[PDB]
């Protein structure tokens, strides 16, 4: 019925050794490239991404929604520029989820003019439960997640009305 | 017990490892002794649903 | 009445995850609907037999 | 290791595969950082490897076991193959099926 939308690992302060700027001609807005509000895309700074590892304590009394991708570049070239590495994988942990995720290198059919994929995935992480987060690239990282406040008789419809 | 505490042995669960037959199975709303070294059951549902019919 | 209300109904109930929701609601859905249309028929058959019956000895 | 299913009965196979909670638990236990699981009958077949993470505690432990099964057709032959991280089935159950019986959940 509602929710709060709130940042779990702020970008200005979460990576400092990571790049937290990066945008893609798919997404652009008002003429500029441009990306999903509620993620960021963590790729290398300064020539390197360190292994990273971050985690949420979910301290409110909510469930909340944790949203995040991986990406899956389009060739060796383009990993090796934004990661820096070609063996990378990304691992999602909580007391009840588990899995571990690696990147995809494939020829690939445009799809809004682009080659190379972004998956998405989600949890619900109970009230009191902790979520981590490790990477050696490819991780899309989450930004903003929602603390859920559910509810009865909502729904969602399609309309033009 | 859980019925994976059950099936996969549980050392609480001991006084069950001899009862081969029964009627029906009688699950407490809140069973503790299921899966002591924690993971991922797999198709733990769907093995509900063929013990089910044992 | 106990002739027509023959009951081969199983009811022991499933376990979801939490990534079957979807699965879960039509279950419960399912069950639901079938128990709305038999309450409405229990009922509506009595008070239908209850008020013939009463016609029938008058 | 593998097993024949000689029995006129359905066997309920169980086994688990061990994820550490890191590098040196994998290498104190099976002394491989590359072990693999794998489990195949005439209708069955899944291979599993060890995911090392650091993980919640639960029940006060860091890394977990997966619980996996499969039921084995009379005649059948299951078939078990390890580098480490093997959860071994030691017993099974040879099932007998009927009708009526269900799972109920009281406190009576
Ligand atoms: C939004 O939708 C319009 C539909 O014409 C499309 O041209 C545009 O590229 C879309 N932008 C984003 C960021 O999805
Ligand atoms: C380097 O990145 C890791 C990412 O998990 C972070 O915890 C650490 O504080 C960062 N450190 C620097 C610049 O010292």
């Amino acid at each position: 019925s509602s929710f709060e939308r709130f940042e779990i690992f702020p970008k200005e302060s979460s990576w400092p050794n990571h790049t937290v700027t990066g945008v893609s001609a798919s997404c652009s807005h008002n003429g500029k490239s441009s990306f999903y509000r509620n993620l960021l895309w963590l790729t290398g700074k300064n020539g390197l991404y360190p292994n990273l590892s971050k985690s949420y304590v979910n301290n409110k009394e909510k469930e909340v929604l944790v949203l995040w991708g991986v990406h899956h570049p389009p060739n060796i070239g383009n990993q090796r520029a934004l990661y820096h590495t070609e063996n990378a994988y990304v691992s999602v942990v909580s007391s009840h989820y588990s899995r571990r995720f690696t990147p995809e290198i494939a020829k690939r059919p445009k799809v809004r003019d682009q080659e190379g994929r972004i998956n998405y995935y989600w949890t619900l992480l109970e009230p009191g439960d902790t979520i981590i987060f490790e990477a050696n690239g490819n991780l899309i990282a989450p930004w903003y997640a929602f603390a859920l406040s559910r509810g009865f008789g909502s729904g969602i419809i399609t309309s033009n009305a | 017990c859980s019925v994976a505490g059950w099936i996969l042995g549980n050392p609480e669960c001991e006084l069950l490892i001899s009862k081969e037959s029964w009627s029906y199975i009688v699950e407490t709303p809140n069973p503790e002794n299921g899966t002591c070294y924690p993971g991922y059951f797999a198709d733990y549902e769907e093995l509900r649903e063929q013990l089910s019919s044992v | 009445v106990i002739e027509k209300m023959n009951t081969q109904f199983t009811a022991v109930g499933k376990e979801f995850n939490k990534l079957e929701r979807r699965m879960e609601n039509l279950n419960k859905k399912v069950d639901d609907g079938f128990l709305d249309i038999w309450t409405y028929n229990a009922e509506l058959l009595v008070l239908l037999e209850n008020e013939r019956t009463l016609d029938f000895h008058d």
